[PDB]
């Protein structure tokens, strides 16, 4: 089940996180936090299809959102 | 007895300005003379279909607010409503507009009246496919199928249609085919700019090989790193509402300008991938210091004339008016039959 994505940074850095589609968008937020530094309730996660830009919520799983092994989520300060 | 409040026409109800909120009742007056969508709600078909639970959703607000503000402006009791509760359910679900882009909010209301709609109660996890050599007609049906078993909706029905996007790696050469859905093209306009350019030309730039950005890479398996690979759309399949927007902020913005190119597009037949398509809407953007500020034209599905909607106002209009600099986002309707 474990798979490889990506979070792009503000900066255009690539991190890359080892999570399952059952992740929670918090858990994610969390190993972001493990990596990067910021703060959970800091971070923005986007993730762009071709038919939807769907801003990631805490309470869901990576697999609400059909995220995908190898995707990238994009990750904005706010 | 009460401002707004008249007999009037169903469907002639202008929009107040709740202080620059044109942005929002510009893309209202699109999707409230966007047919297949105003008679799904006036009709009440949305209350079976209304999801709740939905974790990509808004508890079923969005589609909620939408539909009563729709049976209000097609009510016929008024020539202007004010859309306070509707604006509330927006700005609470998407923060951004608060204190804008009318395409980004129709983006999001697209996205919005889908997942409160969506006829998937329990979508399942899905491995999405490339083509890995298969024909077309194969993945193509393959890839809807899989975005039917995740999203079923009224909006899927009349807004989604399908690209088959092919990527290549600049570095080792690996050719990727995906059928990837969409509800509304975003078209690029020539560069350096032309004083006119038809429609048709600005759809060949959107079909046109081009290198993505650096700061848009695409994740090679091959290689192991994002890279700067080519990516090549086609359209695939067309859907019955086309929303067509005109790329017209192309500029750096220091330049603080837009691309004020003449865009020729049909009013009648315009033909894409064997379909044939009838304008029956237009946003228009007219630029000024603080965002400028938006409009729209519509044929009423009642009378079949056009209108102009400019916040409250609302007035006849002729089609010969409607080319102009200031369109910017445009709503196509499949013709049933041609020839
Ligand atoms: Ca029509
Ligand atoms: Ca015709
Ligand atoms: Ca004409
Ligand atoms: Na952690
Ligand atoms: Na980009
Ligand atoms: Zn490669």
């Amino acid at each position: 089940a474990a798979m490889q994505i990506f979070v792009k940074t503000p900066t255009g850095k690539f991190i890359s996180l080892e999570v399952e589609p059952s992740d929670t968008i918090e858990n994610v937020k969390a190993k972001i936090q493990d990596k990067e530094g910021i703060p959970p309730d800091q971070q923005r996660l986007i993730f762009r299809q071709t038919w939807a830009s769907k801003q990631l919520e805490d309470g869901r799983t990576l697999s609400d959102y059909n995220i995908q092994k190898e995707s990238t989520l994009h990750l904005v300060l706010r | 007895s009460e401002p707004g409040r008249n007999n009037e026409q169903p469907g002639l109800c202008g929009l107040s300005n709740l202080g620059n909120t044109c942005f929002m009742n510009s893309a209202i007056q699109c999707l409230s003379n966007t047919p297949p969508l105003t008679e799904y709600f006036l009709n009440d078909k949305y209350q079976e279909e209304l999801n709740f639970d939905n974790p990509l959703g808004m508890r079923g607000e969005i589609a909620k607010s939408y539909a009563e503000l729709i049976k209000q402006m097609w009510s016929g009791k008024f020539s202007y409503v004010t859309p306070r509760a509707f604006k509330t359910q927006v700005g609470r679900f998407a923060p951004q507009f608060s204190g804008q882009d009318c395409q980004e909010l129709l983006a999001f209301l697209l996205d919005g009246l889908h997942e409160d709609l969506n006829r998937i109660r329990k979508k399942p996890y899905i491995q999405l496919k490339d083509a890995d050599g298969r024909p077309d007609k194969v993945v193509a049906e393959e890839a809807w199928e899989n975005h039917l078993k995740r999203n079923d909706s009224i909006i899927v029905d009349i807004f989604h249609g399908l690209f088959k996007s092919t990527l290549v790696c600049p570095e080792c050469a690996k050719i990727s085919v995906t059928f990837d859905p969409f509800c509304y093209l975003t078209l690029p306009l020539p560069m350096p700019k032309k004083p006119f350019v038809k429609l048709k030309d600005c759809i060949e730039l959107f079909t046109t090989k081009e290198k993505l950005g650096a700061e848009d890479p695409w994740y090679c398996p091959n290689c192991k790193e994002h890279q700067q690979a080519t990516k090549k759309l086609d359209l695939w399949s067309l859907p019955p509402v086309l929303v067509v927007h005109l790329k017209r902020f192309s500029y750096s913005r220091y330049m603080r300008d837009k691309l004020d190119t003449l865009v020729d597009f049909p009013i009648n037949d315009l033909d894409m991938s064997g379909c044939r398509y009838n304008l029956i809407a237009v946003s228009n953007h007219y630029g000024g210091m603080g965002g400028g500020h938006y409009t729209a034209f519509a044929k009423n599905k009642d009378d079949g004339k056009w209108y102009y909607f400019d916040d409250s106002s609302v007035s006849t209009a002729s089609e010969d008016q409607i080319v102009s600099k200031a369109a910017y986002v445009l709503f196509y309707q499949r013709q049933d039959s041609s020839g």
